[PDB]
């Protein structure tokens, strides 16, 4: 694959596995099982209370005070409604499932439950996108810390939205492919012009994030991406968060595979000295 | 005269022979088994834990298929391991002077016999074999008793060392079963290094100590820095967790604690005995360990008499018999003496420990 | 705890190899003003011979020995590339030995195109003295 | 080529004139086979260690003994990419050391690759494709980087023109 | 000893 | 492992190094009756479905190479049942197949020949060949009512699976 | 005329008198003697003592005994009185490895040349039956590499990895008669540095030394690719010609005006000595033949040179031996009319 | 940290993938890649249940008799496993990974290479399979029977191994390869059919052998009076087996009968398929232990931990009990008989322990291990492998007695 899935697997897995079970009638098993996703997110699919007939999913962020002062909650409540309950203890936000009341077309509840992850994200988006279309310039950027070191800062102008990754390289090597794969995503203009426009900061953050107390470092970079109203409004506006949200995973993800076809051509390279090497001796003529 | 008997009371193996004999005779290992046989060892450490055996043993040695000769018109020298108890040197002259009741019995100590086989007579022994190292100096041809050390590092402390350095290798290992192996291993593969800095940087930056060894399984294991790093418990005590001094510096306070005069014969006559003084590079380690202690602790830092320290380890390259060949020589030049040799008169009138020998 | 194997004893030993050198320095180097009054008279061969002869090959200081190099890897640099043969041809055995002493000596010290012109005087080398006078190079005890 | 040529025929010269080696039992220790140019216990048996240099910063070192000898290769690297692609490779090879019967560990200080060839490599194998093989690998090794970085830049075109079709 | 057997499927 | 003939007493015939076991053949031959109701044949019936499926076996007694040979008929047997229709016609084949020669313990072709023995003489080669002939018919008039059914017309698929396995590798017709 | 023996490499080989039988040591801690069964070689014997690698095998012809030599620092004659071969130990009294061995031409002693810095001679004693070893060893500074012995079998030449070639006298009184006067000089002890040569500035360790036929030449080969002949009737006076080619190994006196060595180079060569005191190369006695792998016969480097014939009075074939594992025999009468110009 | 790590065992036919801390595996799919036989097509391949058929598309398997063959599909295997199915930041998780027995150094230092240098995880375990079915198997007993030392039977879809563990510690030189395994009884089960039944396409015949043995198959006490059953009243045993065709889609019946007790006969009776190994498992596990040293012995007679996907039939550690006990009390019995001097040595207990996660045996045991606190000061971290170097995953410390 290229671009990384939205949709968690195994939530996916897991409700359409109960949610077929509750359909064909059989009795319903217990499940509690942890795990994790990107950014340092923790979900948890349980039994509430030790009933078999209720599934509760719920997700901890670290940084989810910061997407509640942007109306998070809101959103949650618009895209999930009934679902959506008080939430577990340690855990953020959680959803409820009670398998005696299912609708027909089991799909698109597993579908918007895969989703919770860009469900929590995506408020901030929405709200600086309606503050670009409604004009309502010189508000406050946001800041939001989706790492420990990492940084996102979301701001928002008269024609365009300025969403600014401030992400950490763990190794000289990946800074170098770094550097070499966005000196390709500044040159994207080849594929037409309506693409966003890219722009890289090495070192250095840029000369709008200047007041603010931005890191600086030599594992440091900055990516700013421009996003014009053909990218704003509503008929494009969830295509353009699916693809902007998981733009770190998807640039660390490449980088970690051209370290491995690296790796496969070094051990072709190595296999074809070993057997010039090989054919030396008079033993094996 | 007659022709005077030689046995050795070895703990691997028996070679018994005559007086003279360039070559044992009849060499056998010391396997007593009973039924499919049940192989019990009478020997421990030169200590002997089932007696019975041992006069079985004996008793085939004695016997008409080995040697087939007369228990009561033979002269018999026989052998005795370093340190010695007294009660056990008391027990075997009881034996071999009321069970067979021989003419001529001498006893006699491995380490004169090992520097009567170089024809030597004043000189320190180094004996390492698979219970025990000892290091012992003889001086004009009778061993000192009060100059005799102990140190408690052999052949099968250094099979364990191996097998715990396989272990972090990631080559399964297990101590009670493949002892054997990693012996044989021990024995063809392992040495002893010069220069342990020169050594392990060797073994780290370059690939010329790696050496395959096939198992009985089938497998290949690679054995690199192994080799070196397994005889070094030797030297250095505190990697198996003994609390020691290791086998150089025993040497030197063995010959520091000696007599002025007797310092110089001592440091020219250092004789290498035991299987587990086979490893390449042994002497030439010992030497150089000698010399920088005495560098050291003698002259206190100047090297400018260093040149004046003279000492020369002299390993034999016939190791495989020296203690007989000893016992061979000793019974050939005492062969008509009978003098030495105790006799039957002594042992029905009070024998108090043959004599004094 | 032990404080005694951290001392290398074959230093202090009697029976260690000494050189054993005659002594003397062997007319120090060449003459600085003849090979340049033969260079800037244009007579690139009378420059070659003129900077091959006395070399410092008994001098224990290093400055002769630099002076040397430098005098000779000045000579070689201000070559032609193609008058490279016959300055090589006209020399003998042992000019072919010390020119090529004298190239592996200014190997360790490249600077822009140095290299560039003493891989051709190698390969001239090379071509009119053989493989042995490497050989030569490598078992020389007392070098440039 | 320009200059790739003369430098690689320097190097097979010296090469051919720095493997002639046999088989030599240590003066110092009794009963051991030690690599000379390794242990450096005798300085009679080393020769004379030499340098061929193409530039400034690409050259090898040829340093020999009785019955052995050290081969250290500094490769060209132009840019950052090209730098850990080489360290990158040299890692991965030196990982690989004995498989390569004839590669160190590690390298000597100030060089990138370094190859110890013994008497017994010598032995059991014929020397002058060993000569051959130290050539094929420098060229090799420059073919091989090269090649990577060009399929690196190709992998990010194609890579940061997928992420912005989407759009 | 023996210890009969189940005719049903899992 | 494989399974033994549990029918062998010291008061039994032994021809050859086989056995001479009695049976209640309605056929004539040199075996004689049995009051009990388990025979060899029974007990070779009751164990092919188990020892068909082994290539090794060990004689541990008389009877087991009696057995053996009752084994490697019924597998015969079933190689001729495959193709037939009806219980009549079956029983037409196997009374076919009954009459017909097959090797002896001696003669090649014959299979383990370093187990089986040589008969001593003419006359009890003649007993050996009528008592494996009265086996033999036995067997087959044996085998008839076990591998149809009261469904008539239609041998059974859980017989005519085993036609491509032979026992120890080794066939009497080949 | 090159047979293959194996792949292994051959570290020395030695022939009997008759030439019908080789012993080798495919570079282990065994010796193989080969005989000749009509066209063909095959495996007689095979001689397991050494505890290390063997690196020297002598066979005295009229005594008819093989002399072995190991890195084990053992020495074994090998006796064949019955039809097995019978080894006797020889004390050399040495800490290091031995490197080369070689029978006088009396064949009562024994040279061993080790690397503890010394020279054993051997000779054997009846009283204890063994062989007993005296030590030379003022001199040398380095490990002994070649030995030859002077016709007059008193005279050794030893060349070292100290560069320097030496003549000593090994004249030991309860076996040899009293010697006559040479020209190397007149005053023979024992281990008595009768000469020495090697100074040239860039030394190399020398890696075969030869007398000449009547001994009064002495030419050795060294590392810098250099050979040397010193003559002791021309007020001792030496002789060095620089070759460009790859050092040679071995080295050997087939004239009184011609010597044949071979090495690295995989190729057997030819120089002349003139009476005037002059070296010059000859020619390479490899030439490939033209009809229009390496282009000689050898594959790797010739280790060994020894003369197949009737030795330094009258040499017809030289035997060849080396690292790739084949043995090859020359003939002068072939090379002499393969080769235009070629007189020896 | 409060990230849980990444379990992962590769095997032959299927590998379990998950987190720590949890029961069961969040994914079992099949160990096969398909690929597509310059750019970003290295890419372009699948793995698990989307690698089995596919039109354009080749489909490889990596691992054979658990050792790997082809390590660039293996590192795309594991770059799908991390960042497709786990969805986990490999620079955050530490990774658990398992290994075949008697795997060489060079293998786990091609691992290591794998996961440090290319994902840049922070840790990495490479666990032997055995010591986590060991572990995997307290959770059966009371807290005074968890010890490490005991027999383990590992039968997955390869080589079924029979290990003896003494103390943690795997005896290398007494293990033991028996070559039935899954694969092998699947095979007897689709020759079975094809030679009974009709009606089976020959492009789905691997399949419908395979849901046969995973849902009627068991193992019986006595293979005569079993086959008296299925002839006598044949009906009650005799069950019926359903499936769809792929091609023309319609319901096939077939009958299911004498295949689902001679399916797992194999392994006690191991020349019915296999004519190279004849020597049945109980004698197997009787030649390992009696290999073994004299001190250790009644331990692994007290402690046999079955393991791996085809240890999953009805009946089998009671069979593998009850085969084991009448071939070890032969030996006493003979013993008593032939020497007579009135030894009477004492009597030996034979226990089979089957546990509830007996499938995945050693993803519960990674998963048990890898939660435990003292998981973090038993691996080896990235600071480690760039100060020592890639020699420190050649060892790897037993875990104590925990839990
Ligand atoms: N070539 C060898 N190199 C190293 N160690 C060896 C070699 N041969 C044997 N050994 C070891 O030496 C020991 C045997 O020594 P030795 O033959 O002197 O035994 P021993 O006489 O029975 O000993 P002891 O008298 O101390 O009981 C064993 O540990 C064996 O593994
Ligand atoms: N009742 C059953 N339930 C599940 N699998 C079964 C059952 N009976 C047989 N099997 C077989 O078990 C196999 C699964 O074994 P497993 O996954 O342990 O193999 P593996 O990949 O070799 O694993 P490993 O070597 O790690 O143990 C499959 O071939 C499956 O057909
Ligand atoms: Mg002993
Ligand atoms: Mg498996």
């Amino acid at each position: 694959m290229i671009l990384l899935e939205v949709n968690n697997r195994i939530i996916e897995e897991t409700l359409a596995l109960k949610f077929e079970n509750a359909a064909a009638g059989n009795k319903p098993e217990a499940v509690e099982v942890t795990f994790a996703d990107f950014d340092g997110v923790l979900y948890h699919i349980s039994n509430p209370n030790g009933d078999k007939t209720k599934v509760m999913v719920s997700i901890s962020l670290k940084f989810y005070k910061e997407l509640q002062a942007h109306g998070a909650d809101e959103l949650l409540k618009r895209v999930y409604g009934s679902y959506l309950v008080n939430p577990e203890s340690g855990y953020n936000v959680s959803l409820l499932y009670d398998l005696e009341n299912l609708p027909a077309s089991k799909d698109s509840i597993v579908h918007q439950a895969g989703m919770l992850k860009r469900n929590c994200f995506a408020s901030v988006f929405e709200k600086y996108f309606q503050f670009q279309e409604e004009g309502k310039e010189g508000e406050n950027r946001a800041v939001i810390h989706y790492r420990d070191d990492e940084t996102m800062y979301v701001e928002s102008k008269k024609d365009r939205v300025t969403v600014v990754f401030s992400t950490v390289f763990k190794d000289d090597d990946d800074v170098v492919i770094g550097k070499v794969f966005m000196q390709e995503f500044k040159e994207g203009r080849r594929a037409s012009h309506t693409a966003p426009q890219v722009l890289f900061s090495h070192r250095e953050p840029p000369l709008e994030l200047k007041d603010t107390d931005a890191a600086v470092g030599d594992n440091i970079g900055y990516i700013t991406f421009v996003l014009f109203p053909r990218h704003t409004n509503a008929s494009a506006r969830d295509n353009t968060i699916n693809l902007i949200h998981t733009f770190r995973d998807y640039l660390h993800y490449h980088i970690k595979c051209s370290k491995a076809y690296i790796h496969t051509r070094m051990r072709a390279k190595t296999s074809d000295f070993l057997k010039v090497l090989n054919r030396a001796r008079p033993d094996a003529e | 005269g007659r022709k005077v008997v030689v046995c050795d009371n070895g703990t691997g193996f028996v070679k018994c022979g005559y007086a003279g004999s360039n070559f044992p005779e009849h060499i056998f290992p010391a396997l007593v088994g009973r039924p499919m046989l049940e192989v019990n060892y009478p020997m421990e450490n030169g200590i002997v834990r089932n007696w019975d055996d041992m006069k079985h043993l004996w008793d085939y040695t004695f016997g008409p298929e080995k040697l087939n000769i007369d228990t009561r018109n033979c002269k018999i020298l026989l052998t005795e391991p370093p340190m010695n108890p007294t009660k056990n040197r008391e027990k075997i002259v009881e034996v071999m002077f009321e069970t067979y009741q021989f003419s001529g019995v001498y006893v006699a100590i491995q380490a004169v016999l090992t520097l009567y086989a170089q024809g030597l007579l004043t000189g320190v022994v180094v004996d390492s074999g698979d219970g025990v190292t000892h290091i012992c100096p003889v001086y004009e041809g009778f061993s000192l008793p009060h100059l005799t050390r102990r140190l408690d590092i052999a052949g099968r402390d250094i099979t364990r060392y191996l097998i715990k350095l396989l272990l972090l290798r990631g080559y399964a290992f297990n101590h009670s079963a493949d002892f054997e192996t990693v012996r044989m291993i021990k024995e063809k593969l392992c040495y002893v290094g010069y220069n342990i800095e020169q050594e392990q940087k060797l073994a780290l930056e370059t690939t010329v100590l790696v050496e395959s060894y096939t198992l009985p399984d089938g497998r290949i294991i690679k054995v690199g820095g192994e080799r070196f790093e397994a005889p070094e418990a030797l030297f250095q005590p505190h990697l198996i967790n003994v609390e020691g001094v290791g086998v150089a510096e025993l040497l030197f306070n063995t010959i520091q604690a000696a007599d002025i005069d007797t310092r110089s014969e001592f440091y020219k006559h250092i004789v290498l005995s035991g299987g587990s003084t086979m490893y390449p590079g042994l002497p030439s380690r010992l030497e150089r360990e000698l010399k920088q202690l005495y560098l050291e602790r003698v002259l206190k830092g100047d090297v400018e008499k260093l040149s004046k320290f003279k000492i020369r380890i002299e390993d034999p390259p016939r190791r495989k018999h020296m203690v007989f060949l000893g016992g061979a020589v000793l019974a050939d030049i005492m062969k008509d003496k009978d003098n030495f040799w105790m006799t039957r008169q002594e042992y029905q009138e009070k024998g108090v420990r043959v004599l004094e020998k | 705890s032990a404080r005694f194997r951290k001392v290398d004893v074959d230093e202090y030993d009697e029976n260690k190899f000494v050189d054993e050198e005659d002594g003397g320095d062997g007319q120090a180097g060449p003459d600085e003003g003849e090979v340049d009054s033969c260079l800037r008279q244009g007579n690139m061969t009378a420059a070659l011979q003129a900077a091959l002869k006395n070399p410092p090959i008994n001098t224990k200081s290093q400055a002769v020995k630099d002076r040397a190099g430098s005098i000779v890897l000045k000579v070689l640099i201000s070559f032609k590339a193609n008058d490279i043969e016959k300055a090589v041809q006209s020399l003998d055995k042992n000019g072919v030995d010390l020119l090529m002493k004298y190239i592996y000596k200014g190997f360790e010290s490249p600077s822009d195109n140095s290299s560039a012109v003493l891989l051709q005087w190698h390969e001239k080398a090379l071509a009119a003295g053989g493989v042995g006078s490497i050989v030569r190079v490598l078992t020389a005890r007392k070098t440039v | 080529t320009a200059t790739l040529r003369p430098y690689l025929s320097a190097v097979r010269a010296t090469l051919q004139a720095a493997l002639c080696l046999e088989n030599f039992s240590s003066q110092v220790v009794e009963r051991h086979n030690k690599p000379e140019v390794e242990v450096r216990s005798s300085k009679e048996l080393l020769l004379q260690p030499v340098t061929i240099s193409r530039n400034e910063k690409e050259k090898v070192l040829i340093e020999g003994s009785i019955n052995s000898v050290r081969v250290s290769i500094a490769v060209k690297q132009a840019d950052e990419i090209e730098k850990i692609l080489c360290h990158k490779f040299m890692r991965f090879m030196m990982m690989r050391a004995e498989n390569f019967f004839i590669l160190r560990r590690k390298p000597v200080e100030g060089y990138d690759i370094s190859f110890l060839i013994t008497n017994f490599h010598t032995e059991q194998m014929y020397k002058h494709k060993l000569v051959d093989f130290v050539i094929h690998f420098m060229e090799e090794i420059d073919k091989e980087i090269s090649e990577m970085k060009l399929s690196v830049n190709a992998r990010a075109r194609i890579v940061a023109e997928e992420f912005l079709k989407n759009f | 000893d023996d210890w009969e057997t189940d005719p049903d499927f899992v | 492992p494989a399974y033994h003939s549990s029918l062998m007493d010291p008061d039994t015939k032994l021809i050859g190094n086989m056995a001479l076991l009695p049976i209640r053949s309605q056929f004539k031959g040199p075996a004689p009756r049995e009051t009990k109701d388990t025979d060899i044949v029974d007990e070779a019936i009751y164990y092919f479905k188990a020892n068909v499926f082994f290539k090794n076996y060990e004689i541990k007694n008389e009877a087991d190479r009696t057995l053996i040979y009752i084994t490697l008929y019924i597998s015969e047997c079933l190689k001729k049942l495959q193709k037939c229709n009806s219980k009549s016609q079956g029983e037409k084949e196997m009374y076919t197949l009954g009459i017909t020669n097959f090797p002896i313990p001696g003669e090649p072709g014959f299979p383990l020949n370093a187990i089986y023995a040589k008969p001593a003489n003419k006359q009890e080669d003649e007993v050996m060949r009528a008592y494996l002939q009265q086996l033999r018919q036995e067997t087959g008039l044996r085998l008839c009512e076990k591998v149809f059914d009261p469904q008539n017309d239609k041998p059974s698929k859980w017989w005519t699976c085993f036609v491509k396995r032979q026992f120890m590798n080794k066939s009497l017709s080949g | 005329s090159l047979h293959q023996f194996l792949l292994e490499p051959i570290t020395c080989h030695a022939w009997n008198r008759d030439r019908t039988q080789i012993a080798l040591s495919p570079n282990n801690h065994e010796v193989h003697i080969y005989k000749k069964n009509g066209g063909q070689w095959v495996k007689a014997h095979e001689l397991k003592e050494h505890n290390g690698h063997i690196t020297g095998i002598d066979w005295a012809p009229k005594s008819d005994r093989i002399v072995t030599c190991g890195a084990d620092r053992n020495a074994y004659v090998w006796s064949q009185k019955d039809g097995v071969w019978k080894p006797t130990l020889v004390i050399l009294r040495i800490n290091r490895a031995a490197t080369f061995v070689k029978w006088s031409p009396l064949e009562n002693k024994f040279a061993v040349g080790s690397g503890a810095r010394l020279i054993s001679v051997c000779y054997f004693e009846s009283e204890n039956d063994w062989w007993v070893s005296k030590h030379i060893k003022k001199p040398i500074r380095s490990t002994v590499l070649s030995l030859d012995w002077h016709p007059n079998n008193v005279l050794l030449a030893a060349g070292s990895c100290d560069f320097k070639c030496r003549v000593f006298s090994a004249y030991i009184k309860e076996v040899d008669e009293k010697p006559a006067s040479t020209p190397w000089g007149s005053k023979m002890p024992f281990g008595q540095l009768m000469s020495e040569f090697g100074g040239s500035g860039t030394g190399g360790w020398v890696h075969g030394v030869s007398f000449s036929a009547s001994g009064s030449r002495l030419a050795w080969v060294s590392h810098d690719s250099t050979v040397s002949v010193a003559d002791a009737s021309k007020s001792v006076q030496v002789s060095t010609l620089k070759t460009e080619f790859l050092p040679l190994l071995s080295v050997s006196f087939v004239s009184e005006n011609s010597v044949v060595a071979a090495g690295h180079d995989c190729c057997p060569m030819l120089f002349n000595y003139d009476d005037r005191g002059c070296l010059t190369f000859v020619s390479k006695l490899d030439i490939p033949k033209q009809s229009i792998a390496l282009e000689t016969l050898h594959q790797n480097s010739i280790t060994q040179v020894s003369i197949y014939e009737v030795d330094k009075q009258d040499c017809r074939k030289f035997c060849t031996t080396g690292i790739d594992g084949a043995m090859t025999i020359w003939d002068f009468k072939t090379l002499e009319s393969s080769i235009q110009g070629l007189r020896i | 940290g409060r990230l849980p790590a990444c379990v992962v065992d590769c095997g032959t036919g299927y590998t379990k993938l998950g987190y720590a801390g949890n029961t069961e595996p969040q994914f079992i799919i099949p160990s096969c890649i398909a690929i597509k036989e310059k750019g970003v097509d290295d890419l372009d391949f699948f793995i698990g249940d989307e690698a089995i058929e596919k039109p354009t598309y080749a489909t490889k398997w990596p691992i054979r008799h658990g050792i790997v063959e082809d390590w660039d599909l293996m590192e795309r295997f594991m770059e799908q496993v991390i960042f497709k199915y786990l969805r986990a930041e490999p620079e955050d998780h530490y990774f658990l990974l398992t290994e075949p027995p008697l795997n060489t150094p060079e293998n786990r230092e091609y691992t290591a290479e794998i996961m440090f240098e290319s994902f840049n995880v922070p840790g990495l375990y490479i666990a032997v399979q055995a010591v986590l079915a060991l572990a995997a198997s307290w959770t059966s007993r009371q807290v005074g029977e968890r010890t490490l030392t005991g027999t383990v039977i590992d039968s997955g879809d390869g080589v079924t191994h029979v290990i003896p563990v003494a103390e943690g510690y795997v005896i290398g030189s007494c293990i033991k390869h028996i070559p039935i395994a899954g694969r092998d009884i699947t095979y007897f089960i689709q020759q079975l059919l094809r030679d009974r039944e009709v009606g089976i396409p020959p492009e789905q015949s691997l399949e419908t052998a395979k849901a046969v043995k995973e849902r009627y198959s068991y193992v019986c006490p006595d293979l005569v009076k079993e086959f008296n059953k299925y002839d006598t009243d044949g009906s009650k045993w005799i069950k019926q087996y359903t499936g769809i065709n792929a091609i023309s889609k319609k319901e096939f019946s077939i009958d299911v009968g004498y295949e689902r007790f001679l399916g797992p006969e194999i392994f006690f009776h191991p020349e019915f398929a296999n004519p190279d190994f004849t020597q049945p498992i109980s004698e197997v596990v009787d030649e390992v232990i009696q290999n073994c040293p004299i001190d250790v012995r009644r331990p692994l007679y007290k402690n046999i931990v079955l393991s791996g996907g085809s240890t999953m039939f009805r009946d089998f550690g009671r069979r593998l009990q009850r085969d084991l006990k009448r071939t070890v009390d032969a030996r006493l019995k003979l013993s008593e008989e032939l020497s007579g001097g009135r030894l009477k040595p004492k009597p030996i207990d034979v226990q089979v322990i089957t546990h509830h996660m007996q499938r995945y045996a050693v993803w519960f045991g990674g998963s048990m291990l890898a939660s435990t606190p003292e998981f973090y000061q038993v691996c080896h971290t990235k600071k480690d492998y760039e100060e020592i170097g890639p020699s420190i995953c050649r060892h790897n410390p037993v875990f104590g007695v925990m839990s």
